[PDB]
Formats: structure tokens, C-alpha cells, sequence
């Protein structure tokens, strides 16, 4: 219903009606499996391949373990990112980067996303490309957002660690300008 | 949907108040109620305008719910849909009436994706136009629808992959006619011998023979083994048919070689030189219309097993009557029942030889009904057989060019995916939309 | 084409700022914007209405291009096009959709004068319906 | 092949016999007289109708429409001078009225 | 016994089949040879097959025949008289001539 979505979301009527008629004009009614969903954000990412990403986050919009992703499964999450304070966003970017939702984040795990990440670059990076970069990538992450020392970050680890900087918390405000 | 004779039976209803000697009736439902009004939907401009209460008889689809409330504006009080005004008109009339009808006129595809749209499903189609919205979504869908071994296996499926595999194709559609040619040549009774028995060319030259016809067999047998390890599923291969041809074609030289003449009676090789023929069935590969008929003699074989049995049957009935006809005469060869089998064979298909014609009034009479009856038996068949063989090639030239098409549309895309990045890194060198996609690539930038 | 998601992208773009030690992210590109608006074609007096940002999907046309501004009409707000308005609705369905169809009781030249007045091109009419057209043109051609 | 007086007495002398019972003609001068012979003589006729019975519908068809198809050729060429003459007629009336 | 309405079976075709494959066999024990002329058992013989068409219960496509037969009789009959009429005609023509 309109009403209860208008009451669940941070989000205005018209902001609604506006989502609803998109997102049913692009997928109607058969509302999106996971494999509409990753044809829809190839659209935005050419010179690159997507579709990894694309299921790393189907599985976390989709809050119940369904097959498929609803409206309101698809309007919470986009107001718990554009909407939310910046620690619901945090803890939706660990819940996300955690795979196996257990509240820990292991080398494998991030390792798996920031593969992920580097795959939507494409063929041809203008710098040279390696597989040990990538690591390294993981291995900063893990000096920047550990105090466990443990090769294990969690969630008070990532949201105190992660609080602290400063560019990247100036960049976490972007979600707040054009919505 | 039966909502405007609910005061009709509550008015019935008061057949029951007099024998209600039951103490109590139930306190009445009452609750607020407001009258219908007209809503108007403006369909892309289109005005449609109907009561509420007529959208309000199916609340499991898109108007009957409150899901409609998303294409609501407040300031103009109308719904407004983005969408074709011509195929929410039979919506409309579905809600109104309850039949669901197909314009004759609409593709079928966007009847299709409006049906999707607004949460009707194309299953209670009425019965009215219901075989015709089967027919177009039938037409419709058929329109619109490893370095060593698998490359070999693309081109054996292939003959067209390379030169090479043309080469090899032109090669094994040779030594199949040679073989042929072979097999009819060695019983051409040719040379006098003016000393010796008149005998053919084939057991006169008896090991020129065997030459060509071994090469031709080894050639045979060794390409089947190629085409055996090529195979993917090997066992798919083996159950086909062109395996099973390919395997009686060779299988008569080997069975023949192995029990030769050390043990041998004339009446058993004939069986072995005449399957020496099947191996013509191998031109299958290089033909169409060869498959084709094959295709063709398949799907309709309901009607050939029709032939093969009111052919039987007028068979037997004409060969009784013309023998009891024709039974007593002067040298008759209407001999037996099963005799007469050949006679009606030969007038039923219009041949006549005329090594047995009739001499009896109802023998004649008989015979002249019999041809006309076989014309009309013969007759049914034919015209679906043609119609089948005509509709199956003109399906396969139209399956081969939308197939070439689809190939075009795709560089189609691909090329207008790849003039949109060009536009990104031109952007990059230095509309009002590609600003913020071009600020997300240029933020997915940090990646390095 | 794709423009709705285009807020969900900026949303799932979440996953790379904490994962972007790289020091800056880039600035917004922030800029003037107004909301969509329904705007009335008024084609030989019959009235077509649909939002502008369902005809800036396809720029090389004659409605998606500022060519379109040579029939506007500042006194009544309106678009008015002196053209049938039988065939202009399978060029806005065309915009909606993505495919552009063909309706199979129509005259063949009548379509390809409005196709080649609008801009479009005849080689994007949907698969769905594309045989037909192709038939119908050869014998107008052949009968020509 | 082995019959008394057998004119059956090669493949190739076999063709005839093939030609003239696939075309439904039967002259009679060559028939089977055993049991096999006639069998498959009684089957070579059905199958030669069946396969030419494939061309005819084609040839037929592309005749009639080759016809049919020079009728409205010449038709329409016929039409085209009254037209023709229409316009004419039509600026031949804009200059007398000048 | 099942009919249930015993005169509509009867006048039924499949009936009068049946009535008439079963009765060459009684009318023809009942006048066995005790007195017999050789020209009117074979007609007894030749009714015994009409027994055939019984298979017009198992298989659809021979109802059909018939049911396409008794449709389009109206072109059975000018058939039958347009053929006699050539008949006669040529028959004259090639009698008079030969």
C-alpha cells in the first residue's frame, strides 16, 4: 500500500509514486529475479563486467531469502541508504561486505568483494593490473578498519574504525544531496 | 461481479423473517457507505470515465486494488497511466462486462506486455476469440525462437566452418558415389569372352571390384569412427539415425567377409548385396530436402498408417469380388484370392499392366470401380504430405534469415554500448542525465 | 533508456566508499533540476499527453531533438502537429516501450511518410512484428 | 534376377522397368513374377508418385502467379498514362487561368 | 441390450453392417447343400466381406470417410452421371470409328 510504505520510508508521496512508476515501467509486476536485476545494471556500467557485484547485493536487498526482490523490499533498502544516518548506512555496507551474515568478516570474504569491485573496471585499466594488488587492497583495508589484530573485522570494529577518517565520511554524505 | 441484485435478495430475504421463530436475527451489517462516482482514467492523454464499482469486481489485478493509488494525482483527481490507450480500451470492457476479448488487428506482443502490466493473466481469455489469441501467440513464439575434439565436432555439424571442412565434406560425398556407382556397374553382363562363359563385369574382374569396394568401406568406417569421437554424448550419437544407417551400410562387407564362400548357399549373399544399397541414404548429410522429406514423412505419419490401412482394406475387398467374378473362365489367372491381390494392386494405382485383365461383365464392372476407388484412397493423403513438405522448407528459409538478422541487432547494441563509453571518455577529455552517471564512473574511478 | 535505476546505482555505489581509501572522491555533479511534467501533443486535434522524460529517450529524433520547439505554441502550452493521428500513436509507444510496431491495417506508404517525418527509421520496428512489414512493403514495392 | 525367360537382366536394364512404374505408366513388357517382385514393384509406385508429386504444387503455383502477376504488370502500366494525363490536363487549366 | 433406444440402434448404419455380415453365415447353414446350385454360394461368400467394415468402430479416420462422403454427395451424383455421359459419348465416337 501507499500509506504504509508512506510511514515505513523516509521517503514523500510523490518521491514514491515517482520509484513505483520507474520500477514497475522497467520490470512489471514479474517484480525482479536475480537475473533481471543484474541485466538492469549492466546498463550503467559498460567497458566492464557487473554481474558479480550485481549478486553480491541482490542477496542484500532481498531481506527475506526469497527468489525475488518486491517494491518494498526495493524502497527500504534505498531509504535505509539515502535516507538513513550514517550509521544504518555503515552497517548496511558490513552486512553487505559479511557474506555468511555471521558478524565477522574474514580474509576470503572481502577478498571475494573487492574481486568483485575490480572485475567492473573491465579489460583495460590505464595503470597496470594484478591479482596481488587486489590484495594489497584487501591489506590496507584490514590495517585501516582492525584493532582485533586478529585478521578479523566486526561490526563495532568496522563502525568505530570506520567513523574516524575523514574523506571517506565526507564521502558518505553524497547519498544525502540528489535524491 | 454480482453486486446490483444484493438488495434483490435482501429484499428476498423476507421469506425466512416469518418462519425466523428462532429468537434472534442478526443486527444488520450497517456501516458508512458513500454512492459511485465517476473516476476518470486518462490513459496518455486518452479520457476513459467509468464507476468505481465497475473496477472494484476484480481486486486481485491492478485497477481493482489500491495499487492504482500510485498513478493518482490529487491536484487533477485523475489516474494517469503512461500507457497505450488502444489495449487498456479491452481492459476496460473486461472489467464492465467480464469476458476478456483479443483485437484482431494488435500484435500480440503488446496485448501481451499490457495484459503483464496491469495483473491480468491471458488465461481467461473468453471463448469467443480465445483459438485466434492461440494461434498469433503460437506464430508469434516460433518466430522468435575443445581445440582437438569439439572442434572437429563444429566441423562435422558444420561442413561450412572452414576450407578444410569443405574439403573433407566434397571428399566423403565422393567415395559414397563412386560406391554406388560401383555396386550398379557389377552386374552389367559386358564382355563376349568369346572363349569362355558370358558372365558381368563384376565377377569377371573380381579383385578390381574388391579394390574399390574396400577402399570405399574403409573410407566409410574410418570417418564413422571419426564422427564417434567427436561426439559429445556419445550415446545421443549412437541412438540417431543417420548412426544407424551408416552402421547397416557397412555392416553387409564385413558380415559378408567374414562367412565368405568357405561356407556359402546362393541364397543367403542376395540379402547382403542388396543392403549394399542403403548406403545411398549416407547423401543425407548433403541435401536438405533429403532431411526435409525425412522431417516431413515423420510428423505426418498418422496419415500414412490411414493410407497403409484403407489401402489394405480396399485391397482385400476388390481382390474378393473380382475373384469370386472372375474365378471360372477359360484360362483364368485369378486363381486364388491372394492372387488376385496383384490385379487390384496394379488398377488401383492407375498402373495396368495388363498381364491379368478381366473378361467377365462383373469382372469388368468391378475392376472399373476398383480404379476409381483407389484414385480417391490415394488421394487423401497426398495433398498433406505436399503441404507439410512446402510448409517445413519455407519454415527453415525463414528460421536460417532471422537468425542471420539477429546478429545485426545485436552489432546494433553493442556498437551503440561502445559509443557510449567513447562518450564517457570524451566527457572525461572535457545533458542533464549522463552528468550523474559519468560522476559515478568517475567516483567508481578510485579503483586503480 | 534506463533512467529510473539511476538513483538505485547511486544507492548500491554505497559499497565502495568505505573500500575507498583512495583519498577523494570525486565532487557531485549537482545541477539545476525540475521535476517531470506532462506535456500535451496535440496531434490534428486529438490530445496525447506524457511525461518529457519518456520522449528525451531517444535524442535523434524529431521529439526527443529541440526540432520539436518549431511547433510549439507558447499561447496555448500545447504541441500541435498537422499530421495523422492514427500512426503518431505507435511512434509514443515507441518511446514508451522500446519497440516500435506496426499496425497491420495500415496503408504501407502512409506509415513510412509519418516514420520518415518523425525521424525514425524503419529498421528498429520490433521482431514481433517485422516480417509483416517486410511483406507488405515488398508488394507495395512490387506494385509501385 | 533368377526367373525363366527373367528380363531382369541387370540394374541398369532394371531402370527401365523403375521409370515406367514411378510414373504410373506400365507398359507391361517388363513385370515381376515372384512374390518379392511384385511386392516392391506394388511399392515403387506409390513411392514414385509421392515424390513427384512435390514439384507440381511449386511449379504450378509460380505459374499462375507469373501470369497473374504480368496481368496487373500491364494494368497498372495502363492506368499510370491516365494519371499522367490527369496532371497535365490540371497544369494545362493553371495557365489558361493565368 | 444396451440400446436404450432400441429403434434408433436398429436403423442406425453400424446395425444394418452387422446385421448384414452375420447373416451370410445363418442363410447359409439353413440352405446347405441337402439343396445346393453352384451359382448362389459364391454370392453367400462374397457378403462374408463386408465383415471388414466392423473396423469402422476402431478406427476414426474411416468414420470420417464416411461422414465426408455422405457430406459432399451432391458432387458423387454429377460425377457418376457427367462420367456416364463421356462414357457413352466416346464409346459411340470409338465404336463407330473402329
Amino acid at each position: 500500500g501507499l500509506e504504509q510504505l508512506q510511514e515505513q520510508t523516509k521517503f514523500t508521496r510523490k518521491e514514491l509514486q515517482v520509484l513505483y512508476r520507474g520500477f514497475k515501467n522497467e520490470c512489471p509486476s514479474g517484480i525482479v529475479n536475480e537475473e533481471n536485476f543484474k541485466q538492469i545494471y549492466s546498463q550503467f556500467f559498460p567497458q566492464g563486467d557487473s554481474s558479480t557485484y550485481a549478486t553480491f547485493l541482490f542477496n542484500a536487498f532481498d531481506t527475506n531469502h526469497d527468489g525475488s526482490v518486491s517494491f518494498e523490499d526495493f524502497v527500504a533498502g534505498l531509504s535505509v541508504i539515502l535516507r538513513g544516518t550514517v550509521d544504518d548506512r555503515l552497517n548496511w555496507a558490513f552486512n553487505l561486505y559479511d557474506l555468511n551474515k555471521d558478524g565477522c568478516i574474514t580474509k576470503e570474504e572481502m577478498l571475494d568483494i573487492m574481486k568483485s569491485i575490480y572485475d567492473m573496471m573491465g579489460k583495460y585499466t590505464y595503470p597496470a593490473l594484478r591479482e596481488e594488488a587486489p590484495r594489497e587492497h584487501v591489506e590496507s583495508f584490514f590495517q585501516k578498519m582492525d584493532r582485533n589484530k586478529d585478521g578479523v573485522v566486526t561490526i563495532e570494529e568496522f563502525i568505530e574504525s570506520c567513523q574516524k577518517d575523514e574523506n571517506i565520511m565526507r564521502s558518505m554524505q553524497l547519498f544525502d544531496n540528489v535524491i | 461481479g454480482v453486486a446490483a441484485w444484493l438488495p434483490f435478495a435482501r429484499a428476498a430475504a423476507i421469506g425466512w423473517m416469518p418462519v425466523a421463530n428462532c429468537p434472534m436475527p442478526l443486527a444488520p451489517a450497517d456501516k458508512n457507505k458513500r454512492q459511485d462516482e465517476l473516476i476518470v482514467l486518462n490513459v496518455s492523454g486518452r479520457r476513459f470515465q467509468t464507476w468505481r464499482t465497475t473496477l472494484e469486481r476484480y481486486p486481485d489485478t491492478l485497477l481493482g486494488s489500491t495499487e492504482k493509488e500510485f498513478f493518482f494525482n490529487e491536484d487533477t483527481k485523475e489516474y494517469f497511466f503512461d500507457r497505450d490507450p488502444e489495449v487498456f480500451r479491452c481492459v476496460l470492457n473486461f472489467y464492465r462486462t467480464g469476458k476478456l476479448h483479443y483485437p484482431r488487428y494488435e500484435c500480440i506482443s503488446a496485448y501481451d506486455d499490457e495484459l503483464a502490466f496491469y495483473g491480468i493473466l491471458p488465461e481467461i481469455i473468453g471463448d469467443c476469440c480465445y483459438e485466434e489469441y492461440k494461434d498469433r501467440k503460437r506464430e508469434n513464439a516460433e518466430r522468435l525462437m575443445l581445440s582437438f575434439r569439439q572442434t572437429m565436432w563444429r566441423a562435422f555439424e558444420n561442413p561450412h566452418t572452414s576450407t578444410l571442412a569443405l574439403v573433407f565434406y566434397y571428399v566423403t560425398g565422393f567415395f559414397i558415389a563412386v560406391s554406388v556407382i560401383t555396386n550398379v556397374v557389377e552386374t552389367v553382363p559386358c564382355g563376349t569372352v568369346p572363349g569362355s562363359k558370358e558372365l558381368p563385369c563384376g565377377e569377371r574382374y573380381s579383385v578390381a571390384f574388391f579394390c574399390l569396394d574396400t577402399a570405399c568401406v574403409m573410407i566409410f568406417t574410418v570417418e564413422y569412427l571419426l564422427r564417434l569421437f567427436a561426439a559429445p554424448s556419445r550415446y545421443r550419437f549412437i541412438r540417431s539415425v543417420m548412426s544407424i544407417i551408416d552402421v547397416v551400410a557397412i555392416m553387409p562387407y564385413y558380415i559378408g567377409l567374414v562367412m565368405t564362400n568357405n561356407e556359402d548357399v546362393s541364397g543367403a549373399f542376395v540379402t547382403l548385396r542388396v543392403f549394399r544399397v542403403f548406403r545411398i541414404f549416407k547423401f543425407s548429410r548433403h541435401s536438405q530436402g533429403l532431411r526435409i522429406l525425412g522431417y516431413t514423412l515423420k510428423s505426418c505419419a498418422s496419415e500414412l498408417g490411414f493410407l497403409l490401412f484403407s489401402l489394405t482394406m480396399a485391397i482385400i475387398i476388390f481382390a474378393t469380388v473380382m475373384f469370386y467374378a472372375e474365378k471360372g473362365s477359360s484360362a483364368s489367372k485369378f486363381t486364388s484370392i491372394p492372387a488376385s491381390f496383384w490385379y487390384t494392386i496394379v488398377t488401383m494405382t492407375t498402373l495396368g499392366y495388363g498381364d491379368m485383365v478381366p473378361k467377365t461383365i462383373a469382372g469388368k464392372i468391378f475392376g472399373s470401380i476398383c480404379s476409381l476407388s483407389g484414385v480417391l484412397v490415394i488421394a487423401l493423403p497426398v495433398p498433406v504430405i505436399v503441404s507439410n513438405f512446402s510448409r517445413i522448407y519455407h519454415q527453415n528459409q525463414r528460421a536460417d534469415k532471422r537468425r542471420a538478422q539477429k546478429k545485426a541487432r545485436l552489432a546494433r547494441i553493442r556498437v551503440a554500448k561502445t559509443g557510449s563509453s567513447n562518450a564517457y571518455l570524451h566527457s572525461k577529455r572535457n545533458s542533464l542525465i549522463e552528468s550523474q552517471h559519468h560522476h559515478l564512473l568517475h567516483c567508481l574511478e578510485k579503483t586503480t
